């Protein structure tokens, strides 16, 4: 019963909504345990490289579906 | 002791004094109309006796009147109807064709373009069809002329002011004392007999020297002109003899003993008349006399005022054992002091038989060319299964109301009550698993319907062609009651209703009634009604078991029985006191009424309604029910889609009214969404934004706007809810039938 | 004058009543010789008789129900089937031995209805259950491989 | 609980005034045979190890490939199956 | 008679009286003058 | 585990304490008003956060505020 | 398409073995006491 | 010169036939509640959990779960019989805690010599700014 | 042209390269 790393009022919490709040409160960084501005700033610019990185294999994946499936050339 | 009649004089004077002081009644709205919530206040609590005063009889003289008033106004309803049916109607002309013209009793006015809803419905008039089935009353009673109409009108109106004129005086002149209220047992003894009883009687002697004669003509084809009046019949043996002939004995036979000879005019046939498509009249005449027996016999069984008879608290107090402890201990105190206890039990079986009769009278049409009616059959059994649903939401709501004001642990100690508080979590818990079970095993097979549809697979459907699940039970009972006659009743001619099997009975072309075959189909929708019913009274009888105490709030009870919330502590205790679980368990029967009737609706249409061309049976839907109604998108496209196109293409037509009120209803729904997706603090802030508007241009109001409280807000949400479903479902319905019935 | 509902061992202040249901000699003996309840019988070998009637009666459904059931391979097929159905309801038994067995506590003691003093049971411990899901693996998938044997036996059927 | 009388509450035995009893459990070392008992302990000797265990669900997770790589086809699923011409659509398209 | 006056200026009996000559004066309007898509003066 | 706090705008009615369904605030002595008491919580552990006692509190604004935080085994309400 | 044997392995990894394996271990990981 | 009184368990329980709303698993492993009465008169009452009860004359044990619980009959105590109550907690351990009558006296009545805990000396509004305490586990209403 | 088998598998292991970096980084902003 520690699941949420970043509240520590969370993971007391002896029912199931301690799991329901430990997802729903996972990007509110502002609000977790022991966090500063500098600290802040730098989870938001890595989690920046990982949507970036998320939007580019998606159209990867659109581009490989449709040159292995599809019929472009026809 | 000694049942007698106790009455105080001039209890309440007669004056306008209270009339200019608006909730004067309650004690809480004294200090005026400072908020707007203080006008909700006065309309919320008017009929509230209970709080208005703490004195038992004061209650009840009240609710006597106000059932005086109510009586009223359902008499005046009548007078109008039937002055409608004699004013603005078509009856004499339907008399003379009753298969081809269509009842109408509204004329509209010619204003604004509105004169396109006088359809033309036949015999040179113009008018609103209606679905009522008063057309078919009055023929079964041999109305025959308008005149009759009007004096029953005339004696409703006369009826009414009675009624008024009662009220008024046992409330401000003779007001019954509370010991002559509390006589359960002269009271059952008068309605049972008494009431019931002579009610059957009078009935049943009408329908002997009115009903027969005048029916018998007018089957065996006679101009409605031509008929000798009522009273030519009902005094002159001689004519009633020509047509019934064990008349020319008189009296005689029945005070021999000797009843067979009345077997004429007493009969026990059973199915439907061949000519009207009806019940036998003879057949219901010798049932009213039957029940009318009956009724008299059981209307001896309390004792009153001598040493015969038997003791309602006697007899409860004797029923008990090893399961129950004490047994019905109390109960006769419960029932004879809280009037929310009677009304509880009174509105569950008032409900329940409602519902029995929408039943029994499409199984079994009563009314000459009720059968063939089409529009007016689908439109009494729906009406007739709302009015169950609400009585039946409203007996729980009572039910719990009682648990909270009236109940007194001191005197309900190991009874019945105890010992059901005392386990009320097992039963909440295997009601919620049996609702569990019958929505998966329900409306899982729906959905694994639909998938297998989708996927290609239709052999591995829950269908009459792959998987059956045929109903043996229900076929097994239909084909008993099939083969009663002459068997397991051998003084009946036929069977009670054509459905449970035989030939085919239809009148002027149309089927009247038929067999109706139950398959796969029927399985599905018979369980997915128990499923519905099934949550309906966990969620009804979780509010009732819990409305006292709970493990979340152990004083429940404190805070009352109407109340929003307890704060959002614990988790959040939004909606837990008994009026929210009434808020909604009428959700949920919203639900389950509406699947009944759409169930009957289609199929009716699909293996019943049609029309006969000597080759066979022509349905109005050809039977798509039995290979479509195991699929929600066959409900979907099927029924909903498909008898749609009726009430969408009214606008430019007679129906296009049905065509507006269904836009509408779809509106007043919606509409609700917003009462019931929302909460107070947003509009009280919004209001305070146009408040702050309003003080701009000194044009504030004193009695501060304030947003309609959390209780106001579910109850303003379930009726517009229930309002606009009921209403949308009502247009589709009646402009469906009636454009193709 | 009998009253037989009674408060749960006497005590009428603890959630639950004594009732013809849950009291009844032969309903408490038959629910008493279960493998769950024996204390004192290994938990590898009560998982055992667990997973061997569990994996047999999991094969039916599928053989008369299955997509295949059409087909005379479907006996094969529904072996499989039950086999993978054991083997999901093995990696859920693990689980919840894995999260519910990690820690220790003084817990309270147990008696029986009489008021002897009786010890844990041994299966709601770490290796009281790990014991109890291996036996419901080896039981279960000897269940169902015995549903298929039976299916090509049984002259009757 | 010392419930001798009307009193259900006792510090002194306070495990028989919280409701802990087994209610149906009863211990007994003498039912299987020790035969059958060795058979079955001695198949599932190893297998009481969580890593051990979860090795057999993990086979149960090749089988789910193997049957898509095999299973499938082997069954004749229509998915794996051939097609049967087709269709050109609602205008000139295909 | 003061009573019952002071009943009839309640804020119902008002706002029903008021709504039925309101819609009746209306009705008479489109009654005696139908049609009326534009304000042709 | 609530927070409960009192203000010197308390005018020692009592209403709060009477209405707590779990027995969290009690009357000390003060000399901020006529009444010479103000409320305190010193068991907010056992708040359950029904905010019975603000709907008692007739200052304006509230003088007895509840602030919902982490929620225990008592401050849900849960018996099992 | 090449290769038409990938997605038939690759279909039921990502529905049955990945859910279930990902499902197993946020479930003991979310109930570990000492993460 | 208060104390608070130890808790006698040989007090006995109030009559009842039982209930399926009593304690549950909760009480064996975390706390449960008891309330300690004493009555004039044997008399039916009602409790917490559904059903009534009757209350022996004289002394009168009941073991609930939750404090709310407990606290509650000893409402409906207090304004249906007159009868002051005592509640205590108690552990699977077996310590007893002293409850509600902390002091000897209600809390609705000033004992002077209580802890002024939770009593800020400033208004609603008064309280700091959001912004001028963040990245602070605290809200403003603890400033 | 269509693309070959050969081209598939390059291109799954490629993508199992960029897991392996999404994995770590993942693990680095746990931390
Ligand atoms: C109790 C139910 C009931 C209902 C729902 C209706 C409904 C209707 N009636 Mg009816 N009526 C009823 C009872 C009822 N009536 C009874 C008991 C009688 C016998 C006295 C009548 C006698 C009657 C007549 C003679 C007429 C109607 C008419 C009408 C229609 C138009 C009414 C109107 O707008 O007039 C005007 C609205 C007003 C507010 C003014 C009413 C002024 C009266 C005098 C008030 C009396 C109190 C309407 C659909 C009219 C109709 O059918 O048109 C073809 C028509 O002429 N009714
Ligand atoms: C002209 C005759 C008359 C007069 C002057 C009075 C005068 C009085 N009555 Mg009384 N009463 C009368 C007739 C009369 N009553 C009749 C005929 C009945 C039988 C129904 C009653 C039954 C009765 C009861 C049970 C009670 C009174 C009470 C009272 C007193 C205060 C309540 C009140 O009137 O508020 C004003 C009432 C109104 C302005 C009208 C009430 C609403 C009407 C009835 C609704 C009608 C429904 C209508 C069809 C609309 C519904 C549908 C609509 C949406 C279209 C008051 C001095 C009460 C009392 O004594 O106070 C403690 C009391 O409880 N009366
Ligand atoms: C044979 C005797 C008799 C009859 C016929 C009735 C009939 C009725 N009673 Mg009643 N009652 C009786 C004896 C009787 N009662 C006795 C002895 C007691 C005391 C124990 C009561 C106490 C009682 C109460 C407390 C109530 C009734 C109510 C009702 C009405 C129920 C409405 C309904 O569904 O019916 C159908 C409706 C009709 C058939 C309308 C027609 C009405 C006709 C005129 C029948 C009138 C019968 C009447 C008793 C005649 C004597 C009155 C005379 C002095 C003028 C109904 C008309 C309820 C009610 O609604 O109040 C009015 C109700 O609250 N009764
Ligand atoms: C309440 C229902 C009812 C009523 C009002 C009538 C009324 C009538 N019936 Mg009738 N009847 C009925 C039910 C009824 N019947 C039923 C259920 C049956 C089936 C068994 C019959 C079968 C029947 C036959 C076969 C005949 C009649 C006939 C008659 C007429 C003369 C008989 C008579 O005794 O005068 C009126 C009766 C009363 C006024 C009843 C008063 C009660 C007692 C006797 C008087 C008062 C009590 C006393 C003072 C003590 C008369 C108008 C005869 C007739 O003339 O045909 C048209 C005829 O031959 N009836
Ligand atoms: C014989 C039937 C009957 C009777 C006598 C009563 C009597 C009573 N009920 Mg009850 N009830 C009933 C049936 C009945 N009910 C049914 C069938 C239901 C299920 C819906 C309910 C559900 C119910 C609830 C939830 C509550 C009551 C309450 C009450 C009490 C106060 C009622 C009041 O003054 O509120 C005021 C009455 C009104 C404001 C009338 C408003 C009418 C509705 C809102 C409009 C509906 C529109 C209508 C269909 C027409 C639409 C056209 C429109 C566009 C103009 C009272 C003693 C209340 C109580 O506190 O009990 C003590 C309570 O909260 N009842
Ligand atoms: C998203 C991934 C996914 C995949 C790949 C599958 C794949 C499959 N499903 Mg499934 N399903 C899924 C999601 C999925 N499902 C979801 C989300 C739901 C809930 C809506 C369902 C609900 C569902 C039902 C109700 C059923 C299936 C069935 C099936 C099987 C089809 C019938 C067949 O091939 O004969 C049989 C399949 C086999 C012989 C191979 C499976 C056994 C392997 C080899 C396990 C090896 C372990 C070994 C014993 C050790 C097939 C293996 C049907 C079935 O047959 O059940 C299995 C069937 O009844 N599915
Ligand atoms: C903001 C919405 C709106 C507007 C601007 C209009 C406007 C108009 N409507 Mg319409 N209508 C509406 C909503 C609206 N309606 C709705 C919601 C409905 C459904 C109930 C209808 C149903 C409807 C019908 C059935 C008819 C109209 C008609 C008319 C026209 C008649 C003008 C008139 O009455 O003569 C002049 C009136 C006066 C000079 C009176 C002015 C003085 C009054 C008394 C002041 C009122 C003070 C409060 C007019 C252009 C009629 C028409 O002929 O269409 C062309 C007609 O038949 N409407
Ligand atoms: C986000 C982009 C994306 C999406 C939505 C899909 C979706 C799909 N792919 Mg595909 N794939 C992708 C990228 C993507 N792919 C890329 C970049 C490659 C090149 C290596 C492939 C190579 C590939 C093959 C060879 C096959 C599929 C197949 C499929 C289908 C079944 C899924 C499966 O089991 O295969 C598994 C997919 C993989 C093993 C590689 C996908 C890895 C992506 C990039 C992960 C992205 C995660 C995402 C960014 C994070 C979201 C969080 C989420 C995980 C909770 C499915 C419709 C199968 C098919 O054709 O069905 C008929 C098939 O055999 N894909
Ligand atoms: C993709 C990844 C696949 C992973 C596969 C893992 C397979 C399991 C594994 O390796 O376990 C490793 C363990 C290690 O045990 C160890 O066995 C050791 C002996 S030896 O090393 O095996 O010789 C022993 O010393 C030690 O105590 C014990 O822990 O070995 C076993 O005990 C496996 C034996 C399995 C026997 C049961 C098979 C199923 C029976 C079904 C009955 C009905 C069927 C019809
Ligand atoms: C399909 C049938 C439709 C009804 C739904 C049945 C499901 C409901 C199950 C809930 C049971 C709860 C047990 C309460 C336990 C309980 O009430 O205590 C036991 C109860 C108490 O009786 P006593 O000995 O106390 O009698 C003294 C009484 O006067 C005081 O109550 O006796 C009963 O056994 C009632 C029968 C319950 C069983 C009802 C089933 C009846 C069978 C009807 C079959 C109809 C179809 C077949 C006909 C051929
Ligand atoms: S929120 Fe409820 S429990 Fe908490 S202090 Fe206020 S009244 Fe007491
Ligand atoms: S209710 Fe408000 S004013 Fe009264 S004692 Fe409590 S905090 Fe003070």
């Amino acid at each position: 019963k520690l699941f949420p790393k970043f509240s520590q009022a969370l993971a007391q919490d002896p029912t199931t909504r301690r799991i329901w709040f430990g997802i729903a409160t996972a990007h509110d960084f502002e609000s977790h345990d022991g966090m500063t501005e500098e600290r802040l700033y730098q989870k938001i610019f890595a989690s920046h490289f990982g949507q970036l990185a998320i939007i580019f294999l998606w159209t990867s994946g659109n581009l490989f579906h449709v040159a292995w499936q599809g019929n472009f050339e026809q | 002791k000694k049942v007698k009649i106790v009455v105080d004089r001039n209890p309440v004077a007669t004056n306008f004094e209270k009339w200019a002081k608006p909730g004067h009644f309650s004690r809480t709205l004294s200090k005026g109309p400072t908020t707007t919530t203080w006008i909700w206040n006065l309309h919320a609590d008017a009929h509230d006796f209970d709080t208005q005063t703490s004195d038992l009889e004061e209650i009840s003289r009240k609710v006597f009147s106000a059932h005086f008033g109510q009586l009223g106004i359902i008499f005046i309803w009548l007078s109008g109807m039937y002055f409608h049916g004699a004013r603005f109607s078509n009856y004499e002309a339907w008399l003379t064709d009753p298969t081809h013209i269509k009842p109408s009793a509204q004329v509209v006015w010619p204003i604004v373009g509105q004169e396109i809803l006088n359809a033309d419905v036949g015999g040179g008039f113009q008018g609103l069809q209606i679905t009522s089935g008063f057309f078919q009353l009055w023929r079964a009673a041999g109305i025959t002329s308008e005149l009759q109409l009007y004096t029953t009108a005339i004696g409703a109106l006369v009826m009414a002011a009675a009624m008024f004129f009662a009220g008024w005086f046992h409330y401000h002149k003779a007001a019954p004392k509370l010991e002559w209220f509390q006589n359960v047992e002269s009271m059952l003894n008068h309605h049972l007999g008494g009431l019931l009883g002579l009610g059957s009687l009078a009935w049943a002697g009408h329908q002997i020297h009115v009903s027969l004669p005048i029916n018998k003509l007018l089957d065996a084809g006679v101009d409605p002109k031509e008929i000798p009046l009522p009273h030519e019949f009902t005094l002159n043996p001689e004519l009633m003899a020509q047509l019934y002939p064990s008349f020319s004995k008189g009296l005689a036979p029945f005070f021999t003993l000797d009843w067979a000879q009345y077997s004429d005019f007493l009969t026990f046939q059973g199915g439907l008349n061949p000519v009207t498509g009806g019940l036998w009249l003879t057949d219901t005449v010798h049932h009213h006399l039957a029940i009318a027996v009956l009724f008299l016999i059981a209307g001896h069984q309390y004792r009153t005022n001598w040493g015969i008879g038997s003791s309602l608290k006697e007899i409860l107090e004797a029923h008990k054992g090893p399961f129950t402890g004490e047994g019905h201990k109390g109960l006769y105190e419960i029932l004879t002091t809280s009037w929310h206890a009677q009304l509880a039990i009174n509105l569950a079986l008032f409900g329940s038989l409602s519902i029995i009769v929408a039943h029994h009278m499409y199984a079994m049409p009563p009314y000459p060319y009720l059968a063939t009616d089409y529009g007016t059959q689908l439109s009494l059994f729906t009406h007739h299964m709302w009015i169950g649903g609400f009585c039946i939401v409203g007996a729980g709501a009572h039910a719990a109301i009682f648990m909270v004001r009236d109940y007194d642990p001191t005197n309900n100690y190991n009874n019945l009550l105890d010992r059901v508080l005392r386990h009320r979590d097992a039963i909440i818990s295997h009601l919620n698993w049996v609702c569990i079970f019958l929505g998966f095993h329900s409306f899982g097979l729906y959905i694994h319907n639909d998938t297998m549809s989708a996927l290609g697979r239709p052999q591995d459907m829950f269908s009459d062609t792959a998987i059956q699940l045929q109903p043996v039970f229900a076929q097994w009972v239909q084909n008993t009651h099939f083969l009663a006659p002459g068997f397991t009743a051998p003084n009946a001619l036929a069977s009670t209703s054509p459905s449970w099997g035989g030939d085919v009975v239809a009148v002027g072309g149309k089927v009247a009634m038929m067999p109706i075959s139950l398959g796969t189909a029927d399985f599905l929708v018979h369980h997915i009604h128990a499923f519905t019913i099934h949550v309906t009274v966990l969620i009804l009888l979780k509010g009732v078991l819990y409305a006292r105490s709970s493990r979340l709030i152990p004083d429940k009870a404190n805070l009352g029985f109407r109340f929003p919330c307890d704060g959002p502590g614990r988790g959040g205790t939004c909606q837990v006191s008994a009026w929210d679980h009434v808020f909604l368990g009428l959700f949920w029967m919203y639900n389950s009424i509406s699947i009944v009737i759409f169930h009957f609706s289609w199929k009716m249409q699909s293996d019943v309604w049609g029309t006969v061309s000597a080759n066979g049976v022509s349905h109005i839907t050809g039977g798509n029910f039995a290979q479509s109604a195991n699929t929600i998108n066959g409900w979907l496209r099927d029924f909903l889609w498909a008898q749609s196109s009726q009430v969408i293409q009214s606008y430019g037509s007679a129906l296009s009214a049905y065509g507006l009120i269904f836009l509408g209803a779809h509106f007043v729904w919606a509409f609700s969404l917003m009462f019931l997706f929302s909460g107070r603090g947003y509009w009280q802030e919004l209001i305070e934004s146009i408040v702050w508007a309003h003080n701009k241009l000194k044009v504030a109001p004193a009695i501060q706007p304030r947003a309609l409280s959390i209780t106001q807000g579910r109850a303003v949400g379930v009726a517009h809810y229930l309002l606009g479903g009921i209403a949308t479902t009502w247009s589709f319905f009646l402009a469906r039938i009636l454009a193709v019935g | 004058k009998v009253q037989v509902v009674q408060p749960v061992n006497g005590d009428p202040f603890i959630g639950m009543l004594e009732t013809p249901v849950t009291s009844s000699p032969a309903i408490a003996w038959y629910l008493s010789n279960l493998p769950a309840y024996r204390t004192g019988v290994s938990p590898l070998l009560r998982g055992v008789e667990i997973g061997l009637a569990h994996g047999y009666l999991l094969v039916g459904p599928f053989i008369k129900l299955g997509p295949l059931r059409d087909v005379e391979n479907v006996a094969e097929i529904v072996g499989c089937i039950n086999g993978a159905a054991t083997v999901l309801i093995l990696t859920l038994c693990l689980a919840y031995g894995a999260v519910t067995f990690q820690g220790e506590g003084p817990q309270v003691g147990v008696k029986t209805l009489s008021g002897r003093s009786i010890p844990r049971d041994p299966l709601q411990s770490a290796d009281g259950w790990n014991k109890f899901t291996a036996g419901f693996a080896v039981g279960g998938l000897s269940g169902a491989a015995w549903g298929y044997l039976c299916t090509q036996i049984l002259p009757y059927y | 609980k010392y419930g001798e009388e009307s009193r259900y509450f006792d510090l002194k035995d306070l495990e028989n005034t919280v409701g802990s009893w087994d209610m149906y459990g009863q211990e007994d070392k003498s039912r299987y045979n020790g035969l059958q008992s060795e058979f079955f302990e001695r198949a599932a000797n190893g297998l009481s190890r969580r890593e051990y265990i979860l090795g057999l669900v993990a086979i149960g997770g090749a089988g789910i490939l193997a049957w898509g790589g095999k299973g499938a086809a082997d069954v004749r699923l229509p998915t794996v199956g051939p097609q049967q011409p087709a269709q050109v659509g609602p205008r000139g398209r295909l | 008679m003061k009573d019952f006056t002071t009943y009839l200026s309640t804020a119902p009996v008002l706002t029903l009286l008021s709504v039925t000559v309101v819609a009746g004066l209306l009705i008479e309007i489109n009654r005696f003058f139908p049609d009326a898509l534009i304000a042709a003066f | 585990s609530h927070t409960v706090k009192i203000y010197d705008t308390c005018i020692g009615c009592t209403q709060c304490v009477r209405a707590c369904p779990t027995d969290v605030l009690e009357m000390v002595p003060w000399d901020g008003c006529k009444a010479n008491q103000i409320a305190s919580a010193p068991r907010t552990e056992d708040c359950v956060g029904c905010k019975r006692c603000e709907s008692a509190c007739p200052t304006d604004f509230l003088s007895v505020r509840v602030y919902l935080g982490s929620e225990t085994t008592r401050s849900m309400g849960l018996a099992y | 398409m090449s290769a038409q044997f990938l997605p038939s392995i690759l279909v039921p990894l990502v529905g049955l073995v990945f859910p279930a394996v990902a499902m197993a271990s946020m479930f003991l990981y979310i109930e570990k006491e000492e993460i | 010169a208060f104390t608070p009184p130890t808790l006698q368990s040989d007090t006995p329980s109030p009559i009842f036939g039982g209930s399926t709303g009593g304690l549950l698993s909760q009480a064996q492993v975390e706390e449960f509640h008891v309330i300690t009465w004493e009555s004039k008169k044997e008399q039916i009452f009602e409790m917490p959990t559904g059903g009534a009860a009757i209350m022996r004359q004289g002394p009168n044990l009941l073991k609930l779960a939750r404090k709310e619980q407990c606290l509650a009959l000893l409402t409906q105590l207090r304004t249906k019989f007159k009868i002051d109550g005592y509640i205590y907690r108690v552990f699977p351990n077996g310590e007893v805690q002293y409850l509600h009558p902390k002091d000897g006296v209600y809390p609705e009545k000033v004992n002077a010599g209580r802890s002024g805990d939770n009593t800020n000396m400033r208004r609603i509004g008064q309280n700091k700014e959001p912004v001028q305490i963040k990245f602070s586990g605290k809200i403003p209403a603890e400033f | 042209m269509p693309i070959a088998d050969y081209q598939v598998f390059t291109a799954l292991f490629l993508a199992l390269a960029t897991g392996i970096f999404a994995v770590r980084l993942g693990v680095a902003l746990y931390k």
